[PDB]
């Protein structure tokens, strides 16, 4: 009937002109005379896809399994997303050029805007950052952190887990030993030590960032299976970093001397998976993993369920065993046994449930009570509703950390806390975006309702331990050893500490550090002058070097001096400016090398601890690259007041020769004289 | 007889709104202005009306499929003397003028000269004179003139005061008209042809904006039964009279008021003196037209504005690279509309709806799968959309030969394939080729 | 070929435009870090080698970049503002426009880029005229053409008070469009940014910027002429002879053999330097004259033509419109499991529909496309006229008749619906 040639239309037509003859033009049919508006007419749609900036146990298919020569399977969270959506659009130019001081200083910390959809200011990207000293930013006791680093999003996630109470007091607990063979663990105890001991002023990230990237170099198989602008890409990154970093840790906290494994049962999960199945005889498994990632279809009121879903689910997966190699859709079934202390949520979801959660009232739930009973965990919002063995336990939310798109379309983290005030008995909430830190009302910190936020990572905790205080490494007695011993894993001389000099508050050190930069800073200038700094520099430790200060000069033999030995491949050693090999590289090296590994900075550290003063030609550029600060009161240096700063070996000479290479030890000892000068001089 | 509904210009604050990569549906394609006007062209050539035998000529010379334009006609007596007409030889149609009841036949010889000198002379801003002759059909022993069409032209006149909407009548495009109006006048006096003095409003037509102005009529009366020097110079007092005139009316054009006209009699320097809304250089060139002599020469006239005849020639160039432009992309529209059609004749083949997936076989399915990517597209948060940019470029991109690689995704979204756009193009067409036959 | 002016129709237009938006959309170059994946707005960088063609991130308008390989140390900013700001302004149809200048150390040395609209497929008359087969060989006609539009190039850029500078020989002015657009590119943009002093203030002694405004003039007499004496080299295929100001003698520009002795006076003024030389646009126009008229001509006549073949192919635009809507309507993943899509459903008429319109079927054997079909299907739906189809299910037992009208709203209902 209606095949060619049909009467309704064909009819006029003799023979079928082909699509593909550019003689025959489509004005060739006119169309009827139209009394209504065409279909043709396009609805006033804007458009904001060209000009997007590109790229910002089982194999093959379960019943796509017809195929060619060509495909290859492995796909979701690493590439793209749901099929065939459009990347959204962000501008280079509206990018890299906002902020000055944003021309606001006051009305930045304000977190709430009377617009639904637009984005506020504590939220907008905040500025790059010679020194220069943002006070505006924090007006809370709680440190900040530093937006440079190799990837920043990390920094969201890091302050997250400091407000654990269980995770901050056992990795900072884990500074009293040595435990120098694990970097992760060490370097984040470090980093957590600066954050809690300075009621203040910022901290940087940078030595954690630089371990974690050394050590890249099963878990590590997934980290490494999602690894490929240079921060832009947040796509499924942070879940990820969550899962590996945790489990790392529970790896690393195994190689301690006491081998604690503390994180083991507070962050740890008894995960049950039965397969069913034939050629696979019958498998059961248990594993215990460290955070639950949310998936689900609605089969809500709020978030409880997904929880449950998560806890206790059934899934279908094609796969191939390696017991008899039948390949076949297989079922698996998997609970958990246990409630930890802590548990982590990975949420990995359709973007259309991240809509319905936008839709809902308070879909995130404050507080929750939950407990298992048959095999089936099961949580629920009141401890009536639930009926069972009324062993119950109660979670409240300790944080959680959201992605924000601005309305450039721009991608960052920022991070929400809870924190405990034992007076008043009290709770406030807290917003981290980057060194910006914001107290803010509970109304504001659980409201889902902004589109731009989208909750990526939430921690839940205990209630009863969440209320338990935090503690600083100070209550711990700690191990001193690495100072009065040597640990190198050539220099002419120095002289390691006896028990007798008693380093104490008070006591008096010197000290200078010389660095290599592992990236040079570039530049790109567009019309109008101004400077885009694109690759930032990137500078790492290359020689330290520590010279006793006890009865004022007195001896000339170092505390320590040590070569850090770190190998990523630099640009330029800056031989010139500072003494160094090159070819500091553990293999081949000729000197004292030791893999920094803390233990400089332990040194270092468990001296400004112990509380002696430090001397130098300047400590604030040194130990902003060491990261590590110290308070005030160990800080006293050489250099003067001065129409920016003085500079040391100018300064020698007017003090009474000098030389184009200057070891660093030279610099301290000259230093010390002229800290020496400095005081007697007095009027 | 008119729709404007064919699309409606998407709201101005919209336009106002949008960025600068963003970009709304009209602007991908062709504006309505022009395509309006061009339809009406194109419908205004092709409309035949049926004819009798008796009443109107069934063919004339090398002419056929003749309709009367009833509504040019000053003869306001006698039924119309233009005609618009077929031509037998290459189409295209034209125009014809008729000239009946003459006297007595008039020599061929006569008539082989007038062609042979006005053929002679060839100038753009001035109709195109086609052949002439003499014929019996209209048995009033008639002869008629043939000019090329140029369809849809309004006189300068009916241009700016009645015909349209008013148009506001810039001296900028006074400027243009000057300039190519010089033009034509150049042009038949280097043959040293004398102008006709039909050089006022009327008969004056404008087609192609900006302002493409040409003069129509162009000396009938060597047809018929002062030396030529003497007209050469005349005839810039009557350019005056056309310039002058729609200079003074520029003010009652903008508030569409009713125009005065003035006769070169009337003219008085004085009074171009007193105008205002003009450029000074404007004003002492109309000075130099009206005013009585040192002959009148092209050379001093173009002498007097050489700028503003590179402005002219400015805006002709960049009006013409325009066009290019809008032509280029509509082309590309095309084409890119049949490679749509070959790739919707593969896809969603009944034969192939039994798989939740719609592919049939597997070879096949790549080029599907690179269907629903272009054509079913999801928004960000998970909303269906559909953008057209994107198809322009996926589609565009998937014409030419280019190595850019594609990641498809399967409905799965557990799968994908890898595919380049070369590999598409000939798998689309093979595929093609191979279900058409 | 020889013709009066119609001078700029072009041998065959289709080809050329195809081929030349098809040249603007290539990308080859990706995996090398030779060529950086991405600088400042810019990206897609493909080389023409310090020349690329490039895609602007904030346009989206694809436009050329030119490398400008190294440089001694950083750039007084000001300095690159000053460029900017001077050349931005000046518009011309005959000179490419400048949009951005930049400086970047994304080479891994330090470059200063500079960025131009894209005039795909252009060659240089050099190219054009002598060397690339078949050559089009120089009719006076044609070098007026070049003469004047050059001019025009030299009425703006004097008029804002710079110089072109001696960027005027023939290699570096570019051909745009085969028969004869004209357009120059780099405007000697070196001397305004390597100099340390130019403070435009003249002492008492003087600018010197009127040297180089009479420079430029004799740079074109130096183009022009090159190109007139080189034409029997042109006509008869052969390389070219080059001539410089130094070379050139005014005995051999009369000894000249085809060229008409008005080009001979025009060349003669722009060569030779007088004890006041003092020239002006004006004077040289006032050698021109009609060759303006002649150039302004071919414009509107190929203006003309254009609209012409514009003319037949219009209406396809709305036809990819509509195509494109249905495209979107039909199949859905989500739209293919459900029972409203299903034998029985609301939307069931535009899969039979679609089908009767795509999906054709040989005396019932085979598939074939027929335009004409889908053209007047297409159309007919999109004037919703109200006429009846007689579609099949087709499990062949029942069927279903519906109204071009119908399916019009029909179809634009469930395309708001799935939208918005």
């Amino acid at each position: 009937m209606l095949a060619y040639p049909d009467y309704f239309n064909d009819i006029t037509s003799d023979g079928p002109i082909s699509v593909d003859d550019e003689t025959y033009p489509l004005s060739s049919v006119g169309m009827p005379y139209y009394l209504d508006k065409l279909l043709s007419a396009w609805p006033p749609v804007v458009f904001k896809s060209e000009g997007t900036i590109p790229q910002l146990v089982i194999s093959s298919q379960n019943e796509k399994l017809s195929t060619q020569e060509f495909p290859l399977l492995r796909y979701d969270r690493t590439k793209y997303g749901m099929r065939n959506a459009i990347p959204d659009y962000v501008c280079l130019r509206d990018i890299r050029k906002q902020i000055t001081s944003g021309l606001e200083t006051s009305d930045i910390q304000t977190y709430t805007s009377i617009n639904k959809y637009e984005v506020p200011p504590a939220y907008s990207r905040l500025p790059l950052t010679d020194n220069f000293d943002f006070t505006p930013f924090n007006n809370t006791e709680y440190s900040g952190l530093d937006p440079d680093v190799d990837n920043h999003y990390t920094n969201a996630i890091i302050q997250l887990y400091r407000f654990i109470p269980e995770m901050f007091n056992f990795v900072v607990g884990c500074l009293k030993d040595e435990n120098f063979e694990t970097t992760l663990l060490t370097d984040l105890g470090y980093l957590f030590d600066m954050m809690e001991r300075s009621h203040g002023k910022i901290c940087s990230s940078s030595n954690f960032q630089a371990s974690l990237k050394s050590l890249t170099d099963l878990e590590s198989l997934c980290i490494r299976e999602s690894i490929e602008s240079s921060e832009s890409i947040k796509r499924n990154m942070p879940q990820k970093f969550n899962r590996f970093l945790l489990s790392q840790l529970i790896k690393e906290e195994a190689q301690t001397v006491n081998h604690n494994i503390t994180l083991n049962q507070c962050f740890g999960l008894e995960t049950e998976i039965r397969t069913e199945c034939s050629c696979d005889h019958y498998d059961t498994t248990v594993k215990l993993l460290p955070s639950l990632s949310i998936s689900g279809i609605n089969k809500g009121q709020n978030i409880l369920p997904y929880i449950e879903y998560a806890m206790k689910n059934v899934t279908q997966k094609n796969s191939i065993c390696p017991t008899c190699g039948k390949t076949e859709t297989i079922t698996q079934e998997c609970t958990v046994k246990n409630l930890p202390s802590v548990l982590s949520l990975e949420l990995s979801l359709l973007d259309t449930e991240f809509s319905n959660i936008r839709s809902s009232k308070n879909w995130l739930t404050s507080e929750f009570y939950g407990s298992i009973i048959k095999n089936k965990a099961v949580l629920r919002s009141t401890a009536s509703e639930l009926k069972g063995t009324s062993h119950i336990f109660k979670y409240e939310l300790n944080g959680y950390v959201a992605k924000i798109t601005d309305n450039n379309n721009e991608t960052r983290l920022v991070t929400y806390v809870k924190k405990y005030n034992p007076k008043e008995n009290c709770f406030k909430w807290l917003m981290f975006n980057d060194y910006l830190v914001v107290e803010i009302t509970e109304e504001e910190a659980l409201k889902m309702t902004y589109p731009w936020k989208t909750p990526e990572i939430i921690i839940y905790c205990d209630a009863e331990e969440l209320r338990k205080p935090f503690f600083s490494v100070d209550t711990y007695s700690i191990n001193y050893d690495i100072l009065f011993r040597d640990y190198f894993a050539a220099r002419r001389e120095y002289k390691l500490l006896t028990h007798d000099e008693a380093p104490k508050s008070g006591t008096l050190v010197a000290i200078d550090a010389e660095f290599v930069s592992l990236q040079s800073e570039l530049c790109e200038i567009d019309h109008q002058g101004i400077r885009s700094i694109i690759r930032p520099k990137r500078t790492a430790l290359a020689r330290i070097s520590i010279i006793r200060g006890e009865e004022g000069e007195l001896y000339g033999v170092p505390f320590v001096d040590d070569y850090v030995v770190n190998t990523n491949h630099i640009e330029d050693y800056l031989t010139r400016y500072s003494g160094i090999l090159p070819g500091d590289l553990d293999p081949e090296k000729s000197t004292k090398r030791l893999v920094r590994r803390n233990v400089v900075y332990r040194k270092v550290w468990l001296l400004m601890q112990l509380g002696c003063v430090f001397v130098g030609h300047g400590l604030n550029n040194d130990f902003k690259h060491i990261n590590i600060n110290v308070p005030r009161n160990q800080i006293r240096d050489t250099a003067i007041y001065f129409l920016r700063y003085l500079s040391l070996r100018y300064l020698a000479y007017v003090l009474l020769i000098q030389e184009g290479n200057h070891d660093s030890i030279e610099d301290a000892h000259t230093a010390l004289i002229l800290y020496k000068k400095y005081l007697h001089l007095k009027e | 007889l008119q729709y404007h509904l064919y699309a409606p210009e998407q709201p101005s604050s919209l336009k106002s709104l949008l960025k600068p990569n963003e970009r709304s549906a009209d602007q991908l394609f062709i504006p309505n202005n022009i395509r309006e006007d061009l339809t009406k062209k194109n419908l205004s050539i092709l409309q035949v009306f049926p004819s009798s035998g008796k009443v109107i000529p069934s063919i004339v010379q090398d002419y056929f499929n003749l309709v009367p334009l009833n509504f040019n006609n000053n003869d306001f007596l006698n039924k119309t003397t233009l005609f618009k007409v077929f031509s037998n030889y290459d189409g295209k149609a034209y125009v014809l003028k008729r000239l009946p009841n003459i006297d007595k036949s008039m020599n061929p010889n006569k008539i082989s000269k007038i062609y042979q000198i006005w053929s002679k002379i060839n100038c753009t801003n001035l109709i195109k004179f086609r052949d002439i002759f003499q014929t019996t059909k209209f048995g009033d022993l008639s002869i008629c003139l043939v000019f090329d069409y140029y369809p849809n032209s309004l006189s300068l006149y009916d241009y700016h005061f009645v015909n349209f909407p008013k148009f506001p009548i810039t001296n900028n495009y006074l400027w243009i008209y000057l300039v190519q109006l010089t033009n034509v006048i150049n042009s038949i006096h280097s043959q040293n042809l004398s102008i006709g003095n039909t050089l006022n409003w009327r008969k004056v037509l404008i087609t192609g904006d900006p302002g493409r102005i040409k003069l129509s009529h162009c000396f009938m009366d060597l047809l018929f039964n002062s030396t030529i020097e003497g007209q050469q110079q005349l005839d810039y007092k009557y350019l005056g009279e056309l310039l002058f005139n729609l200079s003074i009316n520029i003010e009652n054009s903008n508030n569409n008021t009713a125009p005065k006209e003035y006769r070169l009699e009337e003219i008085t320097p004085q009074s171009i003196d007193d105008m205002r809304q003009i450029d000074d250089k404007f004003k002492d060139v109309l000075k130099y037209l009206i005013s009585d002599n040192s002959k009148k020469s092209i050379h001093d006239l173009t002498s007097h504005f050489y700028d503003k005849m590179f402005m002219v020639l400015e805006s002709s160039q960049t009006y013409t690279e325009y066009m290019e432009s809008v032509l280029s992309r509509e082309l590309e529209n095309g084409r890119l509309f049949r490679l749509v059609n070959k790739l919707n004749c593969i896809f969603g083949r009944i034969e192939s709806r039994i798989d939740i997936n719609w592919s049939e076989s597997g070879t096949k399915f790549p080029i599907i799968l690179f269907y629903d990517y272009v054509f079913h597209q999801v928004d960000s948060n998970g909303k269906p959309i559909m953008d057209l940019t994107h198809v322009l470029r996926c589609l565009n991109k998937l014409d030419a030969g280019i190595q850019e690689k594609l990641m498809l995704v399967t409905p799965d979204e557990l799968n994908c394939i890898i595919i380049s756009y070369k590999e598409l193009k000939d798998l689309i067409e093979s595929t093609f080729r191979s279900i058409t036959q």
